[PDB]
C-alpha cells in the first residue's frame, strides 16, 4: 500500500494545485484588446471600492 | 521659480540628451548614416553619463516646481542612461536587416531616455505626468517599428490603445487629486489634511486612478494583461528597452511620489497595494510555468519582480532601508534584464523581414555559441534569485525589507513566487543546455556580446561581493 | 455691469440672427419654387498641421505676456522654436512635405 | 453664466452619449465636434478662456479635422460593422454598462465628500497662463515640444505609404 | 457659484461613457474616438479644479493633456491606416494572434 510513496504524492499536491492555477490564469491572455481594457476598467473598480471601503 | 547657471549645470543630463535629439534629427535630414547617427545617439548618451558627475558635483537642489535632483535622480539617471545604451548597442546588428529607415530608432530611443531622465527627476505631478508620455510615446513608435510584420504591428495597436486608456486613467486621478488639495508638488498631496484625516475620499480615489495608471505601466496586476503580447510582439532590442528604462524610471518616481507625499502613509493605499503585490507575484511567476516563448515568460518575470519591488516599496515609512533595498534590487534587476534581452537580441539579429518567423530556439544554445549561453544561464540564475547572484541580493533585500515592517502576507508570497520562478527558469537554462536537432562576424555585434558578458561578470562578481552596490546605492540618497 | 451684459447681450442677439438668417434662408429655398483610397499624404500633412498647431499654441501662449516673460523666457522661447525648426528641417529634408517624390 | 454651464454640460453629455452608440462613423465625428463644442462653453462658464479658446482651435479644430480626414481617406460607407449591430445586442454592451455605472457612482461618492466653496468663475486670461507656462513651467513646454517631435517622428514612420 | 462637485461630476460622467465607448466598440476609429473622449474628460476635470483654485495650473495641464491627445491620435490613426492597409478591416478581434 506504500510503495507509491503517499506523503511524496501529499507533498506533491502543491506542484499539481500550481499548474493548475498557472492553466487558469493563462487563460484570461486570450489577446484581445477589448477584454485587455474591460479587465483595466474592473481594476480600477475594484481598486476604487477598495479604497472607498478602507 | 527661475532658471540659474547652477540650475543649468544640475539640468546637464536633460540638457545633454535634448541637445543629442536635435543633433542626430538634423544629422538625419542632411544624410541618412546609419553608422553616423547610431555613434551621434550612444556619444550622447554616454555624454549625459559622463555629466552625472558634474551633476554630483553640483549638489542636490530644486530645479524647477517641476524637477529636483538629487543624489537618487542621479542613480535612475545612470540606471535609465544604461538601459538605452545597451538598447542602441542591441539595436544596431537588428537594425542592420531592417530594409525601411534605419536612424529614427536612435532618435526615438533618446527620447524616451529623455522622459527617463525627467521621470528620475521629476517632483511634481505635472513633470511625472509629462515623462510618462515622453516615455510611452517612443515606445509606441518602437514597439511597431517593424509594422509591416504582423506581429510587431499587432503589438504596437495593443500598447498604444492601452497606454492611451492607462494615461486618461492617471490624469484624471490626477485631476481629481489636485481638485483635493490644490497643489501639484508631490510634498503637497495631502498637506492640507490634519487630526487623522488623511484618508479624505477625493483624495483616495485620485490616487486609485493613478495606481491603474502607474500599474499598468509596471506591469501589476491586474493591469498585466498587455505585458507578453507587447514584449513578444515587439523587437528585441525594443523589449529590453521597454522591460528596464521603463520600469526602472517609472518605478522611481512612483518611489519619490510615496516617500514625498503625506497620503503615502494612509493605511488604504498601503493595503491596496499589499493586495497588488501579493496578486502581482503569485499570478506573475503562475502564468510563466507552462511558456515556451522566452519573450512571454520574460514578461511574466517582469510582473513578478515588478511586484517584488512593490513589496519593497509598501514598507516605506515603516522601514528604514526601503529605498537602499529598491536601488540595489534595480541595478541587479537592470543587468539581467539587459543580459536576457540582450541575448535574445543577438540570437535574434540581424532582422530577417517581416515575412520570415522570428522564434528564439533556444534549444541546445551551447553548441553553437557557448558563450551567449553561459550568459542566458546566468541571467535566468539572477532572475531566480539564487545566490552567487546579484538577483539574489536584491531578493535578499525585498525579504529584510518586508521582515523589518512585518509584511508577512508580502513574505510568504515572496517565497512562494520564488519557487515557481526557480522552476520555469531553471527549465530554462537546462533547455539552453540541452541538444537540438539542428543549428553578423561585425563589431558591433561583437559590441553586444561584451555588453551581455560584462553584465553577466557584474552580476556574478556583485552576487559574491555586494558591498561596492550597496555603498554606491547608499551614498544616491534623496532629500528627506 | 450695464456695459459688459449689454455687449454680452448683443453678442448673443448677433448669433441668434445670423443663425435664424442661414435657417431662414435655407428654408425659403426648400420651400419656395417647382419641383419635377486616397494615399497617405493627406492624413502625413493632417497631422503635420495638427503637431504644428499644437507648438503654435504653446507661441500663442508665449506672445501675449513677452514683456512679462523677460529675456529668459525669449531664450526658452528661442529653444522651443529652434526645435520646431529642426523638426521642420526633418520633414522637409526626407521627402515628408513633398507632395511630389 | 451658470445656466450656460448646465445647458453647456447637457449638451457635451448628450453628444458623447450618442457618439458611443452611432454606427455612422461621420455622425458620430459630428456629435462629437458638438461635444467639444460644449465643453468648450464649459470652460468659457468657469473662467478658463484659453482653455476653451484651445478646445476649438485645436481639439475641435485640428485634432478632429486629422480624424475627418482619415474617415474619408477610408471611405467608411459602413461596411462589415453595420451589417452587424453587433453592439446594440443587449448581451455585448449591458457588462461594460454596470462596469461604467458602478465606477461612476463610485468617483461620485467621492467627489461629494470634497470641501467645497464654489467656483466663483473670474476670468483666468491668456496672459496668467502663458505667464506660468514660461516661468515655472518652462522644463514642462520644452519637454512637450520634445513630446510632439517624438509623436511627429513616430506617426511619419508609421503612416507612410511606400 | 458654480459648484466644484457639479464640474467633476459632468468630468467623471464623460470619463465613463468614453470608456465604455472604448470598451462596447470593435471598430478601431470608434477605439480612438472614445479615448479622446477620456482624455478631453480627464483635461475638463483639471480645468474644473484649476478654476475651483483660481490657478493657471489647471489650464497649463490642460495644454500638456491635449499635446498628449493630439500626438496619441495622431499615432493612433497611423497604426490605424497601417492595419486597414494591411488588412483591410479595422476589427481588432482579428488582431489577436497572441495569446496564452
Ligand atoms: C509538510 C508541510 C510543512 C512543511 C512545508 C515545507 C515547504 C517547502 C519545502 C517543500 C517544497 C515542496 C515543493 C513541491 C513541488 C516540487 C517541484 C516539482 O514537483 O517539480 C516537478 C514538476 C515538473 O515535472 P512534472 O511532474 O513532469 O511536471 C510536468 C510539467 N511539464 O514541477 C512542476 O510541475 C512545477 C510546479 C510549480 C513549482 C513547484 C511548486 C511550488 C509550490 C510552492 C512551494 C513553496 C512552499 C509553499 C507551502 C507548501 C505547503 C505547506
Ligand atoms: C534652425 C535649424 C535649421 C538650420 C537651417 C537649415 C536650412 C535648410 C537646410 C537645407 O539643407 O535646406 C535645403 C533643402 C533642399 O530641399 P529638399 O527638397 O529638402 O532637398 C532634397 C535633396 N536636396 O531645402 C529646405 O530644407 C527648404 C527650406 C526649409 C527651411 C526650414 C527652416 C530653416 C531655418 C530658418
Ligand atoms: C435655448 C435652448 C437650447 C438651444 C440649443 C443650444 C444652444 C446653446 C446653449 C448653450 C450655450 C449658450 C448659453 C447662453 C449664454 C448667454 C450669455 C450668458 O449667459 O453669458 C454669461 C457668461 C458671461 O461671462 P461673465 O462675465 O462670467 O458673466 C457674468 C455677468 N457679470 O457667459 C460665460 O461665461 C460663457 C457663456 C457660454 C460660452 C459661450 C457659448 C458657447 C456655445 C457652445 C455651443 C455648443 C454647440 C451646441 C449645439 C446645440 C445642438 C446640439
Ligand atoms: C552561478 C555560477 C555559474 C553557473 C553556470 C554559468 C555558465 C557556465 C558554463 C560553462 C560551460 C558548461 C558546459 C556544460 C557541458 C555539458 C555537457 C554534458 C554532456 C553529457
Ligand atoms: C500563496 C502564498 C501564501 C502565503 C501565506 C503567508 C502567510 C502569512 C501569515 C501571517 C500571519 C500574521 C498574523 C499576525
Ligand atoms: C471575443 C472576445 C470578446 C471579449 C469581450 C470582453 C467583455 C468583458 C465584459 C466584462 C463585464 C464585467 C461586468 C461586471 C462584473 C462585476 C463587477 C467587476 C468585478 C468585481
Amino acid at each position: 500500500l506504500l510503495k507509491r510513496d503517499p506523503l511524496n504524492s501529499m507533498m506533491n499536491i502543491p506542484a499539481v494545485l500550481s499548474r493548475f492555477a498557472g492553466k487558469g490564469l493563462l487563460l484570461s491572455e486570450n489577446g484581445y484588446l477589448r477584454w485587455y481594457v474591460a479587465s483595466m476598467s474592473i481594476g480600477a473598480v475594484v481598486v476604487l471600492a477598495l479604497l472607498m471601503v478602507l | 521659480m527661475t532658471i540659474t547657471p547652477q540650475n543649468l549645470i544640475a539640468l546637464l543630463p536633460l540638457l545633454i540628451v535634448g541637445l543629442t535629439v536635435v543633433v542626430v534629427m538634423l544629422s538625419i535630414a542632411w544624410r541618412r548614416n546609419h553608422f553616423l547617427n547610431a555613434t551621434l545617439s550612444v556619444i550622447g548618451l554616454n555624454a549625459a553619463l559622463v555629466s552625472l558627475w558634474f551633476v554630483g558635483q553640483a549638489g542636490a537642489m530644486d530645479v524647477t516646481p517641476l524637477m529636483r535632483v538629487d543624489g537618487f535622480a542621479m542613480l535612475y539617471t545612470g540606471l535609465v542612461l544604461l538601459a538605452s545604451l545597451a538598447t542602441c548597442t542591441f539595436a544596431y546588428p537588428w537594425l542592420e536587416g531592417y530594409n525601411d529607415n534605419k536612424d529614427e530608432f536612435y532618435l526615438l530611443v533618446l527620447i524616451a531616455a529623455l522622459g527617463g531622465i525627467l521621470l528620475a527627476n521629476a517632483n511634481h505631478l505635472a513633470s511625472l505626468f509629462l515623462g510618462i508620455e515622453l516615455i510611452s510615446l517612443p515606445l509606441f513608435g518602437l514597439v511597431g517599428y517593424a509594422f509591416r510584420q504582423k506581429r510587431s504591428l499587432e503589438a504596437s495597436i495593443k500598447y498604444t490603445i492601452l497606454s492611451a486608456a492607462a494615461s486618461s486613467f492617471l490624469l484624471f486621478g490626477m485631476a481629481l487629486v489636485y481638485a483635493q488639495s490644490g497643489d501639484l508638488s508631490f510634498v503637497a498631496l495631502g498637506k492640507n489634511l490634519g487630526d487623522g484625516m488623511l484618508n479624505e475620499p477625493l483624495l483616495l480615489a485620485g490616487f486609485g486612478l493613478m495606481i491603474v495608471g502607474l500599474g499598468f505601466k509596471l506591469s501589476l496586476v491586474p493591469f498585466h494583461l498587455w505585458t507578453p503580447d507587447v514584449y513578444q510582439g515587439a523587437p528585441a532590442p525594443v523589449s529590453t528597452f521597454l522591460a528596464t528604462a521603463s520600469k526602472i524610471a517609472i518605478f522611481g518616481v512612483v518611489m519619490r511620489l510615496f516617500l514625498y507625499a503625506p497620503v503615502g502613509d494612509s493605511e488604504a493605499i498601503r493595503v491596496v497595494l499589499a493586495i497588488i503585490a501579493f496578486a502581482s507575484i503569485i499570478f506573475g511567476n503562475l502564468m510563466a510555468l507552462s511558456q515556451t516563448n522566452i519573450k512571454r515568460l520574460l514578461g511574466y518575470s517582469s510582473i513578478s519582480h515588478l511586484g517584488y519591488l512593490l513589496v519593497a516599496l509598501i514598507a516605506l515609512q515603516t522601514g528604514e532601508m526601503s529605498m537602499e533595498a529598491v536601488g540595489v534590487y534595480l541595478a541587479g534587476y537592470l543587468f539581467s534584464s539587459l543580459g536576457a534581452f540582450g541575448v535574445v537580441s543577438l540570437m535574434s539579429s540581424p532582422y530577417r523581414g517581416p515575412d520570415a518567423d522570428s522564434l528564439f530556439s533556444y534549444r541546445g544554445l551551447f553548441w553553437h555559441r557557448p558563450i551567449l549561453a553561459a550568459v542566458m544561464t546566468v541571467m535566468m540564475l539572477s532572475l531566480a534569485g539564487i545566490p552567487m547572484t546579484l538577483g539574489f541580493i536584491g531578493k535578499f533585500y525585498v525579504l529584510a525589507v518586508g521582515v523589518q515592517a512585518h509584511l508577512w502576507w508580502l513574505v510568504g508570497a515572496v517565497v512562494v513566487g520564488s519557487a515557481i520562478g526557480l522552476y520555469y527558469y531553471l527549465r530554462v537554462a537546462v533547455s539552453l543546455y540541452l541538444h537540438a536537432p539542428e543549428q553578423p562576424s561585425n563589431w558591433q555585434y561583437s559590441a553586444g556580446g561584451i555588453v551581455v558578458l560584462i553584465s553577466a561578470l557584474l552580476v556574478l562578481v556583485l552576487g559574491v561581493w555586494p558591498q561596492p552596490l550597496i555603498s554606491i546605492v547608499r551614498l544616491a540618497m534623496p532629500l528627506m | 455691469s450695464t456695459e459688459v451684459i449689454a455687449h454680452h447681450w448683443a453678442f448673443a442677439i448677433f448669433l441668434i440672427v445670423a443663425i435664424g438668417l442661414c435657417c431662414l434662408m435655407l428654408v425659403g429655398g426648400w420651400f419656395l419654387g417647382g419641383r419635377a483610397r486616397l494615399s497617405a499624404k493627406f492624413y502625413l500633412v493632417a497631422m503635420f498641421f495638427v503637431i504644428f498647431d499644437v507648438e503654435a499654441l504653446y507661441l500663442f501662449a508665449w506672445s501675449t505676456s513677452i514683456r512679462e516673460s523677460g529675456w529668459v523666457g525669449f531664450v526658452e522661447a528661442a529653444i522651443f522654436i529652434f526645435v520646431l525648426l529642426a523638426g521642420l528641417v526633418y520633414l522637409v529634408r526626407i521627402g515628408a512635405l513633398d507632395w511630389t517624390p | 453664466m451658470e445656466f450656460a454651464f448646465y445647458i453647456c454640460g447637457l449638451i457635451a453629455i448628450l453628444a458623447t452619449l450618442r457618439v458611443i452608440t452611432h454606427t455612422n462613423p461621420v455622425h458620430a465625428l459630428l456629435y462629437l465636434i458638438i461635444s467639444l463644442l460644449a465643453i468648450s462653453g464649459v470652460f468659457f462658464s468657469l473662467g478658463a478662456y484659453f482653455a476653451g479658446a484651445l478646445e476649438i482651435i485645436v481639439y475641435a479644430g485640428a485634432i478632429m479635422v486629422l480624424f475627418v480626414f482619415v474617415v474619408m481617406m477610408l471611405n467608411l460607407g459602413g461596411s462589415e460593422i453595420e451589417q452587424e449591430r453587433q453592439w446594440l445586442k443587449p448581451q455585448v454592451w449591458i457588462g461594460p454598462a454596470i462596469l461604467s455605472a458602478i465606477m461612476l457612482v463610485v468617483i461620485v461618492y467621492a467627489i461629494l465628500g470634497v470641501n467645497d466653496q464654489g467656483i466663483d468663475g473670474t476670468p483666468i486670461s491668456a496672459k496668467a497662463v502663458g505667464i506660468t507656462l514660461f516661468g515655472p513651467y518652462v522644463l514642462a513646454v520644452e519637454l512637450a515640444s520634445m513630446l510632439l517631435l517624438a509623436g511627429l517622428v513616430v506617426a511619419f514612420h508609421v503612416g507612410r505609404e511606400e | 457659484m458654480i459648484p466644484l462637485q457639479h464640474g467633476l461630476i459632468l468630468a467623471a460622467i464623460l470619463f465613463v461613457l468614453g470608456l465604455t465607448g472604448l470598451v462596447i466598440r470593435r471598430n478601431l476609429l470608434f477605439m480612438l474616438i472614445g479615448l479622446e473622449i477620456m482624455i478631453n474628460a480627464s483635461a475638463l476635470a483639471f480645468v474644473v479644479a484649476g478654476s475651483y483654485w483660481g490657478q493657471t495650473d489647471g489650464q497649463v495641464m490642460y495644454i500638456l493633456a491635449i499635446s498628449l491627445a493630439a500626438a496619441e491620435a495622431s499615432i493612433g490613426l497611423a497604426l490605424l491606416l497601417q492595419l486597414h492597409r494591411r488588412r483591410q478591416n479595422l476589427n481588432i478581434d482579428s488582431v489577436s494572434e497572441m495569446r496564452g
